[PDB]
DNA sequence: TGCATCCGTGAGTCGAGGGTAATAAGTTGCGAGTGAAGGTTTTGTTTTGACATTCAGTGCTGTC
């Protein structure tokens, strides 16, 4: 600033916190899923969600899924494919259609 | 010029200057006296906390506008406690007497 | 073309701003004579007269 | 209304309380969403609140008598 | 979260380690290739915080595998980030060094010890030693020892004395001393010898010592041993976009500590010789002060910029820091700028706005409405639907916009009305449309001056933009009772053409039936805008109680005057529109409109005065040219008739008669005496030169010039601006500013000379170099005027206390000046006041004084009445509405909650920008009053006075005065006081050079007490013979009689002194110099004849408020009584006063002229020297103190054409008087001045019936108002704006605290302001303290 | 009661294009640390004895 008005301190941005619009789309991402999880079953919710760690502090895996219900780790991945397939029918992925467009 | 919500600085978490860097305006200290004489208190809380600094305010303002509940939850400016750490830098103890 | 304010004159007091109109209003008047005398095509002898 | 809130001050008695007693009124209808008393006439919530005011319909006491019956009638329901 | 108050004290070095997180030991910040925070570094993760999310550096504890585990290999945790602003670091020094706020400035540490800074500066610079503690009593403490005399103190004794030369040597002097032995021994001898300049240091230390006692501060902490390090979001190290780095300044400054501290603790390990270790501890305080104050102690310190550095305190110092620019004012979102433009079709509450500006600004408000519509599904979907040009985008835009009002702003804000709140209307443009009528509220016009825009997002401020700041809530300005929608240029012109009375128009004389049908006749070409036509109308009055009463009458009126009746809402007479309608009549025609009908018709009315004002100008047309300006032929001869005379006194100047001044003052006159007559040249040639013939021979009427209809309109100027066109344009001058001998003979119609255009720059470039720095001097003056008024908000309805000031006019000087009723208007009466027929008391001790009750006071001839001001109101922390009367802006009874001061601080500092650019005869007949007079019947019959307090005032017979003038001590008159004086009769006469020493007694003269060669000369009159003993002036005469006071004794034939009638005081004139007594010895002089004659702005506003005494104060009379004179010029004359029963002799600069003689009586309230006149606060009351100041600076505005209600200045006089020096003691301290309110507190708890008398009496005090903000109980109100280094030292040595009570305190911290809408909050906060 | 010797303020918004440079030693070991690389290890994922079960591949039986 050639008159005693401005400095280099004015001209730099701190892209650290979040974008205002994008911190809003985090919640609309989150409040999408639980309604999308609401069209499911309780044993069906508990295999797919806590594996990915949604709303839990941890990331459970196929072993901690296996040793708890009974033994099986094989069919839970196949249980989630039925949690994939009925939701990949374009009837409950409308509120997944725009977050698909990230 | 226009700016709804744009970019911010790094030392004081304030909007920026100009039509160039997608900047906000300047609400100068002459205008605060022009605003005090109306007695319009709430806009003076509005035009420093929720529109310049208060980071919990500036999101929960901007999130709540998308709902319609045109409601304020204010706080303290971050340029207030940028002043504390520098007045605390020079061996002076400043603090807050809690209620 | 331009409809502008009259009252910019008397406290700025530019009488000469008015005189930009007065002299040049017949600078058109010369250019309205000859332009009317080229779709008529009299001779050189009137343009050499004018 | 759109032009004037002077008659809204010859009702209450205060220019600044009007900024408060309408805001307390409209916050029950902005997000509380209750029924208005005047017809709408295609207006935002701040305009029906001031049209409520001119006929003497929303006061500081009427904003509290409307809740104090509504408090205990809600507090006669929890048990 | 929420906190009640704050606190500040000196921070202990135990407090610093408890503040911090880890000790910064190495200057490394980032590595040269790996851009990484450094272990044990400045940006260290082990001290200050984490950066990325749950991610350590080397990669051991990640991904929530180990929650609370530090990576012990690298030292770094896993926890939640963004503490890089909250988390401070610290450092432990090796040798302690000194604070520079606590040393350089009194010093405040050497001031504690009464030790000179020069005594410190041999120690803390390592020049010579000083004692710590003499073990033996042979020496004493606080003794500088030079290093060679130190060795003599070594080699004498060795062990019986202790003395260092170090900062520890001062550190030991704070641990050693006690205070309870000192502060009760300063108590012991404060009563011994209380001579002030020794006792004022016994005043300051019993503060300073007992400051530390009851607070808990210790002066050990006053020299640093530990330092705190700023969290690195205050000292960053940022790259640019191009791989280039740019840091804060404090990374450099912090670096100079940690290296230079390191090469001490290493140099200690090697035992460097005792010369070098001194310079080692030298450089620390050289580089510690480099943090605090860069250019303070010695030479400045600059780096590679070759410019000085920004320090730590320079981030809080000046307006470069944070108090003046980043806390009060700020940056802001939701805003923008554009250019203004007019609108002749907007109504007043509306305004224009672009589409592209609002759709870009209201983007958060659209994304809420689209989900309520559902066309957009999610947020990122709705952002996509802006660019795609949906018709619902502009169907939600208007639906967001409607009833959401919007601020507009312009710089410079000069008063309250610079910001307003209109309603939007959309337009297909890119420039902010604006109402034309608000250009009086901004002093602005349309040359591209940009304007800001702002949105009140919350519900509450949107109501403020509708209830408070909506542009139809406030029409009446707080300067006076005339509105601010004075119509500006063409609406004042469109009327003035239309309402007119010529005979030119066809149709004059036939009768019409109604103001509708004039449309059918004037537009058809049977009527004219001005044709004088009889019309039958139907007006309406309110002779009932708020109810319309009809009447219908006929008026021989004009046609264009009748069409204005189509709008006016049936309350005004037809006589109010029966004139030419200039700017004078129109503004009252709004004022009388809302005087009668209330406010809301006058906002509908001014709408429909703007729509007609352009429309009948669009019929009319106003055209100018060169033909409209006419020079009369009386230009050639009028200058030629003086042109023969400019060689005449030049030829006298060749004959050598006339001097320089008598010829210069005559060439300036006759060159301009005809220039006075060039106004008389163009009056009768250009006012009624028109000849239009109409049923007679000719007609003399108004002009057809189309210029004099523009100035009687009020658009630009008056009859002094044509003189620079039609005649010659006055005189000219130099930028030095001396008036020219040869003025101009040309103008703008004929053509000036190349030299007349040369010297024309001189009056014009100066005339713009003047005002371009006269806008700086008011933006100064406003900024401190708003600081004394930062506490002022109403509290209560009534204090109910004693009465106050008295309302009279200011009619001195000439005619009527101010009507009393207008100064009466707006107020509440103080005293029980009546009508001139006795005891018709129109008040119940208080009445609101509106305009109809003002008509009563204009009806009666009575002209004196008392009215409560802010001085007689005595509610603490505010004023009362029963002492304010009318809020001039809102125009009714002032409520509770409003501000007071800042409206006046905006009022008074606004037109400072618009400001800077013999015998006394009777006028008319009436009564005669001249009292407080002691006089005599002279040798000529009439009233000759011999007193100071007398002057002439001219009255009518009723009692309300017309004129008044000062008459001198000793003025000869021609009629008597209490008589009848006709109009035009010469009353007074006096020589201006002499002040007479006229003899009031009658006796013989005798040449006594002067013998030639001692106190006098002999100067006989060689022409006449008549000369008495001629007194000489103060320096020429002999000193042998300079101790003898020279007196011509008035004697009689026996040998006495002829006494004054009434007294036994001897009558002899102790005559000072230059006063030649005329008559010789033995002559009887009369009563009343001269023995001897004694022949001979805006920074002006910045005296009247800045509480400054002049350079030539006119002294008053301290105590009355029979006074003598005193000493003979040992610097100055002294004055021996002996009262009637009472008890002083003091300096007199006797080289000016004194008033009272050696043995004359004086009364208190009389000047003893001449000149201009704090003293009037000291000896007189309180109301007359406010009287001279209010009647001086309001007087300035009348001189340069502004009107301001005098209450606004009276608001400041109350804030000019806050303090009270105290006389006695018993409850508190003795003589230090304190808050007058608190001095009214302790009378009400201890002088009241708890104790008969234990208190202390007190006068009123007066600070300068630039320091009354610095001398305050709050401190951040004083640290926000000026001298931030000083006010944060003294605030911390005492252990102050704040209550956040001022309104500058609630605004910086993000609280709600304690006024207006927020005052109704803050008392619930106030009532929750006393209850819980 | 001066005599000077330093202290410290001078309105307010936008636009403006981008920017630094002086100087200086090598040679020598040896330590701590960025890579590639040993592929084995804890965890994703493949088929077979069989049984309660759903179900489809055999003929049957029954009706209209
Ligand atoms: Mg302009
Ligand atoms: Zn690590
Ligand atoms: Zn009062």
């Amino acid at each position: 600033g050639d008159d005693e008005d401005s400095h280099l301190g004015d001209f730099i941005e701190d892209t650290t916190l979040e974008l205002p619009l994008d911190s809003a789309t985090t919640e609309s991402l989150r409040a999408a899923t639980h309604d999308v999880l609401a069209g499911l079953t309780a044993r069906e919710a508990k295999v797919l969600r806590m594996r990915f760690g949604i709303d839990m502090n941890t990331d459970y895996t196929l072993e901690e899924v296996g040793k708890q219900f009974d033994v099986t780790r094989e069919r839970i991945r196949q249980i989630e494919a039925k949690a994939l397939r009925k939701l990949r029918h374009p009837s409950r992925s409308e509120v997944l259609r725009s977050f698909l467009d990230d | 010029h226009a700016r709804s919500t744009g970019s911010y600085s790094l030392v004081t978490q304030q909007p920026l200057g100009g039509k160039a860097q997608f900047g906000g305006q300047r609400f100068g200290e002459m205008e605060v006296w022009a605003l005090e004489a109306y007695g319009a208190a709430y806009t003076l809380q509005e035009m420093l906390t929720v529109k310049s600094d208060d980071v919990n305010g500036r999101t929960k303002m901007y999130k709540n506008i998308v709902d319609g509940n045109h409601q304020m939850e204010p706080g303290m400016p971050e340029s207030f406690n940028v002043l504390l750490k520098e007045i605390r830098s020079l061996g002076i103890n400043i603090e807050l007497e809690d209620e | 073309d331009i409809v502008l304010n009259p009252l910019g004159v008397p406290s700025r007091m530019n009488i000469g701003q008015i005189l930009e109109t007065h002299l040049g209003m017949a600078a058109k008047g010369i250019g309205d004579k000859i332009n009317a005398m080229l779709k008529q095509q009299q001779e050189v002898a009137k343009l050499r007269e004018f | 209304a759109r032009v004037t809130v002077q008659d809204a001050v010859e009702k209450i008695g205060n220019r600044f309380d009007l900024v408060l007693v309408a805001a307390r009124r409209a916050r029950q209808m902005q997000v509380g969403g209750k029924d208005p008393l005047v017809p709408e006439e295609n207006d935002k919530t701040t305009v029906i609140a001031l049209r409520e005011i001119e006929e003497g319909l929303i006061n500081n006491q009427i904003l509290d008598v409307r809740e104090r019956q509504e408090q205990q009638e809600q507090e006669a329901a929890e048990l | 979260e929420e906190f009640d108050a704050i606190k500040i004290a000196l921070a202990s070095p135990d407090m610093i380690r408890s503040w911090s997180f880890g000790e910064v030991k190495k200057p490394e910040t980032i590595n040269y290739r790996t851009f990484k925070p450094e272990r044990d570094g400045l940006f260290c993760a082990r001290i200050f915080g984490p950066v990325k999310d749950y991610e350590c550096l080397c990669g051991k504890y990640k991904r929530l595998k180990h929650r609370g585990v530090i990576c012990e290999k690298c030292g770094v945790e896993v926890t939640q980030t963004k503490v890089r602003r909250e988390r401070m670091g610290h450092i432990e020094l090796a040798s302690p060094t000194a604070h520079i706020w606590f040393l350089k400035s009194p010093s405040r540490i050497g001031l504690l010890l009464d030790m000179p800074l020069r005594d410190i500066e041999r120690v803390l610079y390592f020049e010579s030693y000083v004692v710590i503690e003499g073990g033996m009593t042979n020496l004493e403490r606080q003794q500088i020892l030079t290093e060679e005399q130190y060795l003599d103190a070594l080699e004498e004794f060795g062990d019986e004395f202790d003395a260092k030369m170090g900062a520890e040597a001062i550190q030991a002097l704070l641990k050693s001393m006690d205070l309870e032995q000192e502060c009760e021994q300063l108590r012991e001898e404060l009563n011994e010898t209380n001579s002030e300049t020794k006792r004022k240091k016994l005043t300051k230390r019993i503060k300073l010592l007992e400051a530390f006692v009851q607070s808990g501060n210790k002066p050990e902490w006053m020299i640093l041993t530990v330092l705190p390090v700023l969290p690195p979001d205050l000292r960053p190290l940022v790259p640019l976009d191009g791989g280039r780095f740019a840091t804060s300044d404090l990374n450099d400054l912090y670096r100079r500590v940690i290296n230079r501290n390191n090469r001490l603790k290493r140099l200690l390990d090697l035992a460097a010789p005792d010369i070098i270790v001194r310079n080692e501890k030298r450089m620390l305080q050289e580089a510690v002060d480099a943090l605090l104050d860069n250019g303070r102690r010695g030479r400045a310190i600059t780096g590679s910029n070759k410019r000085p550095l920004k320090s730590l305190a320079d981030m809080i110092k000046g307006k470069q820091g944070r108090f003046r620019q980043n806390l009060l004012g700020k940056r802001v979102d939701y805003s923008g700028r554009s250019v203004i433009t007019v609108g002749p079709y907007l109504r007043l509450h509306q305004c224009g706005l672009p589409k592209k500006m609002a759709l870009e600004l209201f983007k958060p408000f659209i994304y809420g409405k689209l989900e309520l519509r559902g066309l957009a599904t999610t947020i990122k979907a709705a952002k996509k639907m802006v660019e795609r040009e949906e018709a619902v985008v502009w169907d939600i835009l208007d639906e967001v916009i409607r009833e959401h009002p919007v601020l507009l702003n312009r710089a410079p804000t000069l008063h309250r009305l610079g910001i307003q709140a209109f309603e939007p209307v959309l337009i297909e443009g890119k420039a902010i449309q604006l109402h034309p009528l608000v250009c009086a509220a901004y002093n602005a016009d349309f040359d591209g001056d940009q304007m800001a825009v702002h949105v009140p997002l919350t519900l509450e401020a949107q109501l403020e933009a509708r209830a408070l700041m909506m542009s139809t809530n406030n029409i009446l300005s707080p300067a006076n009772g005339e509105p601010i929608i004075v119509p500006s240029q063409d609406v004042v012109l469109g009327l003035y053409y239309m309402t007119r009375d010529c005979v030119n128009a066809k149709g004059e004389g036939m009768v019409l039936t109604g103001p509708k049908e004039a449309e059918r006749l004037y537009r058809s070409g049977l009527a004219s805008l001005h044709a004088r036509v009889k019309v039958r109308i139907t007006e309406y009055e309110k002779d009932a109680n708020g109810e319309l009463v009809a009447k219908t009458s006929l008026k021989d009126t004009t046609v264009g005057r009748a069409i204005l009746w189509m709008i006016v809402p049936k309350g005004l007479p037809y006589s109010i529109v029966n004139q030419a309608l200039g700017k004078k009549a129109i503004s009252k025609m709004l004022n009388t409109c809302y005087r009668i009908l209330g406010l809301k018709p006058t906002v509908i009315f001014a709408d429909q005065i703007m729509y007609t004002g352009f429309a009948y100008a669009a019929r009319s047309g106003a055209s100018v040219g060169i033909d409209d300006m006419v020079i009369p032929e009386k230009k050639h001869e009028i200058i030629s008739e003086a042109e023969a005379e400019v060689a005449e006194i030049q030829e006298q100047f060749q004959s050598g008669l006339v001097t320089a001044g008598e010829r210069y003052n005559k060439v300036i006159d006759i060159w301009a005496a005809a220039n006075d007559r060039v106004s008389k040249a163009m009056m009768d040639n250009l006012q009624t030169e028109t000849v239009i013939n109409r049923d007679g021979q000719e007609e003399k009427q108004v002009s057809f010039n189309s210029i004099y209809m523009m100035a009687d309109s009020g658009a630009r100027g008056s009859a002094a601006q044509i003189r620079q066109l039609a005649g010659m344009r006055g005189l000219m001058a130099k930028p030095d500013g001396s008036i020219i001998e040869t003025p101009i003979t040309a103008n703008f119609r004929e053509g000036l000379n190349v030299l007349q255009y040369f010297i024309s720059t001189h009056g014009a470039r100066k005339g713009l170099a003047d005002t371009a720095l006269k806008t700086a001097n008011s933006g100064y003056l406003t900024r401190r005027l708003v600081d004394v008024a930062q506490d002022l908000v109403v509290t209560e309805d009534d204090c109910g206390t004693h009465e106050g000031i008295m309302m009279t006019p200011v009619i001195e000087g000439g005619d009527v000046k101010e009507p009393l009723r207008d100064r009466v208007l707006g107020r509440v009466t103080a005293e029980d006041v009546l009508k001139p027929g006795t005891a018709d008391i129109l008040v119940p001790r208080n009445t609101l004084l509106h305009e109809q009750w003002c008509d009563l006071l204009e009806e009666n001839s009575v002209d004196a009445v008392k009215v409560r001001s802010v001085v007689s109101c005595d509610t603490d922390f505010g004023v009362c509405a029963h002492c304010y009367g009318r809020d001039l802006a809102r125009g009714h009874i002032i409520n509770k909650g409003e501000a007071i001061g800042v409206i006046a601080a905006q009022s008074i500092g606004e037109p400072g920008t618009q400001l800077t650019m013999s015998s006394i005869q009777v006028k008319n007949k009436g009564s005669i009053k001249l009292s407080n007079v002691k006089s005599v019947v002279n040798s000529s019959g009439k009233l000759v006075i011999t007193s100071r307090n007398t002057e002439l005032k001219l009255i009518d017979e009723f009692g309300r005065t017309k004129e008044s003038y000062k008459v001198p001590y000793g003025a000869v008159l021609a009629k008597g006081d209490g008589e009848q004086v006709a109009g035009g009769e010469t009353v007074a006469n006096w020589d201006p050079h002499t002040m007479p020493v006229i003899t009031e007694v009658s006796g013989f003269v005798r040449f006594t007490d002067m013998i030639d060669g001692q106190t006098i000369t002999r100067q006989t009159d060689e022409l006449t013979g008549l000369s008495s003993l001629v007194v000489l002036d103060s320096a020429e005469r002999t000193a042998g009689g300079k101790d003898l006071r020279p007196a011509l004794k008035i004697v009689d034939a026996q040998g006495n002194d002829v006494l004054i009638p009434g007294t036994d005081m001897p009558a002899q004139y102790f005559l000072p110099g230059k006063a030649i007594v005329q008559l010789e010895d033995g002559v009887q002089i009369s009563s009343g004849d001269t023995l001897a004659r004694i022949p001979q702005g805006l920074p002006r506003v910045a005296d009247l408020f800045e509480a400054r005494r002049p350079k030539e104060p006119a002294i008053l009379a301290e105590i009355s009584g029979i006074v003598s004179f005193g000493k003979e010029t040992k610097g100055k004359r002294r004055l021996v006063i002996t009262p009637v029963d009472g008890s002083y002799e003091e300096m007199i600069p006797k080289w000016r002229q004194l008033n009272v003689f050696e043995g004359e009586r004086v009364e208190r309230g009389d000047v003893i020297s001449d000149g201009p006149e704090h003293d009037i606060l000291r000896l007189r009351g309180v109301h007359a103190v406010t009287r001279y100041i209010v009647n001086e600076v309001q007087d300035v505005y009348r001189l340069q054409g502004v009107k301001i209600n005098d209450k606004h200045i009276e608001v400041i006089v109350r804030q000019m008087l806050r303090k009270a020096t105290i006389v006695n003691a018993g409850s508190s301290d003795f003589l230090e001045g304190e808050q007058v309110e608190y001095s009214r507190v302790k009378i009400a708890n201890r002088e009241l019936e708890a104790n008969g008398k234990v208190g202390a009496t007190y006068s009123r005090d007066l600070l300068g108002i630039t320091k009354a903000s610095l001398a305050t109980e709050s401190f951040i109100s004083a640290a926000s704006f000026q001298e931030t280094t000083r006010v944060l030292t003294e605030a911390a040595v005492a252990g102050k605290r704040d209550e956040l009570r001022g309104l500058k305190e609630n605004v910086i911290v993000g609280r709600l302001i304690p006024a207006g809408t927020g005052y109704a909050y803050h008392q619930d906060r106030m009532r929750r303290r006393a209850a819980g």
